[PDB]
């Protein structure tokens, strides 16, 4: 997946002819050209290179050009991660995300990942799940892999996983749960809205939609209700989820509205009625594994495109480039 | 004189002596002062029961709906007044005084009927 | 006639440092989310924002976590929630975000406005940017989010003066003369105005 | 008023409330 991109529309490999006239603009507060930090970037090739561009990448962000961080600029960063260690840098760049703003909702997402689970680091692979939960992603077939790896670590850690985590858990479980193909995706669904209903009468409502992108509506259990019905009309930690609600600031809802500690009496009949109509009708880790192979088509036809884009973008940017100097 | 974006106003004025209110309904600016000058001179409202009680008022009508058509503001008190004349609406802070005293006196009857 | 020659230089030397050293965002719009005050102005701040001060994020610091600083993307604001059960949001088509802030935020942004169900193109300026009731409405769930379905008479005072004045023009015509209030639009005192009518102090 | 107004009146300002009635009555002595 890397001999692709690696023609990198050759340019000159120096970095002390660049890298003064990139603070010189910042001391003299001039705005500086979106494409000299890529060209920064696609000359590294150390590991102290590496925390250059951080600092500069620091100092990019912090910039009257704050936009134009344009995408194939982060995607010639994370290939030169990919080139030196993909290890912590990386991930150091995707975990502060706004005093750098890199934000690679493509394919490189992806492409990052998977070779996590090459050398199947758990830990360091853990919080880039958790980074792009927070983000808005999944028009792309990779709801598949990321649920692979949440149910990996699903299997491998067994807590109450934090005040927190296991808010961290529930929206990468949910928003990757769009699955129509399977009722797989109805169940991981099921499992997100089982951990973060629980959080719901555990610690409050805010919590949820405090960053990651969730939804004010406090009525979340009954959506996973309703599913069920989706199902019925086509998961046993709910059964513990919905009883450990029953057993033994301010306040946002109204007096007429119902708080929903009152109904746990009308949270177990709705839930331990429909499963005996689901036993009648109609484990998760081997699914997704039948799931890897079944699916993957492996899209770098769309990848080649952008990188056809990228061609396209570069070359007619610095055009203007040599034009604003003989405009002098 | 320059007033640093100005607009006009329909006030009260006063002109009555110490313990002896008379306001003068005037229409002004915005930011001169109280018994000062003006644009035009209206006719003014006495406060004072007079004789067989009677609290006497002016309303020069045919140049108040002149003015405020040129774009006069009004004051709240002006505003009262005109919604008990009937040339505007009632004003709703007068409505709402009056539902207060109202309830009041609702509680001072329930005082009333606890203490025979 | 004498020619004021420093009175009006001054201005123009007052206008280079309203406009140079003027101070940016970060500068003046942060508060003490401790002691309720304001970097550069100290002047405390109403108690009827100081639950909302406290626990709620504003716009700008929440929108800096998106792609192109979330350049198709549906916010609102936090008593939108409370007051409007109908869809009222915005839209977005730029950012231009401060720099100089760390945890970058206090931009100034610019789009489209919906209103109760109701929204309307010519993207104007988004009003209170800097403040601290705003909620995200994720890409999840948006299609369910966005979801939707005379006269009075005259003062009494007007009603004697005019019969009266027809009267003497020459019919009587007892028909009700109406004023008409169709023609008078009703906006609440939640509906936003232009952002540029208002300057930064 | 609704009690679905009236409520979120009663949401927005919870700590600062005076209880109150409705209507006053027809006429005062």
């Amino acid at each position: 997946d890397s001999h692709k991109w690696e023609a990198r529309e050759k340019e000159h490999y120096c970095l002390a002819d660049l890298a003064s006239l990139m603070d010189k603009t910042f001391e003299r507060k001039l705005p500086v050209s979106s494409l000299t930090i890529s060209r920064l970037i696609d000359n590294i090739s150390s590991r102290e290179e590496i925390d250059h561009a951080e600092y500069y990448l620091y100092k990019f962000r912090h910039s009257p050009n704050c936009w134009y961080l344009r995408n194939w600029t982060i995607h010639t960063w994370i290939r030169q991660c990919l080139k030196y260690d993909a290890q912590d840098k990386a991930l150091y760049t995707l975990v502060n995300k706004v005093q750098y703003g890199i934000f690679p909702d493509n394919f490189t997402f992806n492409l990052l990942m998977d070779s996590f689970i090459k050398k199947e680091n758990y830990k360091d692979a853990l919080s880039v799940v958790f980074e792009v939960m927070m983000q808005e992603a999944f028009e792309v077939p990779s709801t598949q892999l990321l649920s692979l790896y949440v149910l990996f670590h699903c299997l491998a850690k067994k807590t109450d996983f934090s005040w927190e985590e296991e808010r961290n858990f529930g929206a990468s479980l949910l928003l990757p749960g769009l699955k129509q193909k399977n009722s797989v995706g109805f169940s991981s669904q099921l499992y997100g809205y089982a951990l973060l209903g629980k959080v719901e009468l555990q610690q409050g409502l805010r919590a949820v939609y405090h960053n990651m992108p969730l939804i004010w509506k406090p009525g979340y259990l009954d959506r996973a209700l309703q599913v069920m019905e989706k199902v019925a009309a086509s998961e046993a930690l709910d059964v513990l989820g919905a009883v450990l609600k029953a057993l033994t600031k301010l306040v946002e809802q109204l007096d007429i509205e119902e708080t929903e500690q009152s109904k746990l009496p009308q949270y177990l009949e709705r839930f331990k009625a429909l499963h005996s109509k689901l036993q009648a009708l109609g484990l998760t880790t081997q699914l997704v594994k039948e799931k890897l192979s079944t699916c993957e088509a492996e899209d770098i036809a769309t990848y080649e495109q952008n990188l056809q884009q990228w061609h396209l973008d570069l070359v007619q940017l610095i055009q203007r480039e040599q034009q604003q100097r003989e405009q002098a | 004189k320059a007033y640093r974006g100005g607009h006009l106003t329909i006030r009260l004025a006063l002109g009555g002596c110490t313990n002896r209110p008379f306001y003068r309904i005037v229409a002004a600016h915005n930011k001169c002062p109280r018994d000062g000058r003006f644009v035009e001179q209206l006719g003014s409202y006495d406060p004072l029961p007079n004789s067989h009680g009677e609290k006497l008022v002016a309303l020069n009508l045919d140049r108040i709906r002149h003015w405020i058509g040129c774009g006069a503001h009004l004051s709240k008190p002006m505003e009262k007044l005109l919604g008990l004349a009937g040339f505007f609406p009632l004003h709703p802070m007068m409505i709402t005084n009056a539902e207060r005293l109202r309830r009041k006196r609702a509680r001072e009857v329930l005082l009333a009927s606890q203490k025979t | 006639v004498r020619p004021r020659l420093i009175a009006e230089l001054a201005r123009r030397v007052r206008a280079l440092r309203e406009q140079l050293n003027r101070p940016r965002d970060s500068q003046l719009y942060a508060v003490d989310y401790e002691t309720l005050t304001r970097p550069f102005s100290g002047r405390r701040l109403p108690v009827r924002a100081w639950a909302d001060v406290r626990r709620e994020s504003r716009l700008l610091q929440l929108l800096g976590r998106l792609p192109l600083f979330g350049l198709g993307r549906l916010v609102t604001r936090k008593s939108w929630l409370w007051q409007h059960d109908e869809p009222c949001y915005w839209r977005l088509t730029r950012v231009r975000p401060d720099y100089t802030a760390q945890n970058l935020d206090h931009g100034k942004a610019w789009g489209i406005l919906t209103f109760k169900g109701k929204t309307e193109s010519e993207a104007r300026e988004i009003e209170h940017v800097m403040y601290h009731d705003w909620r995200l409405v994720p890409k999840h769930e948006e299609e369910a989010f966005t979801a939707f379905t005379a006269s009075v008479p005259y003062p009494p005072l007007l009603r004697a003066m005019i019969i009266a004045e027809r009267q003497k023009n020459g019919d009587t015509s007892t028909e009700e003369p109406m004023l008409n209030v169709q023609r008078i639009r009703m906006e609440p005192w939640d509906y936003p105005a232009k952002q540029e009518d208002k300057g930064r102090a | 008023p609704p009690e679905r107004e009236l409520s979120r009146l009663r949401r927005l300002y919870q700590g600062h409330l005076q209880e109150e009635s409705g209507p006053p009555p027809e006429s005062m002595p």
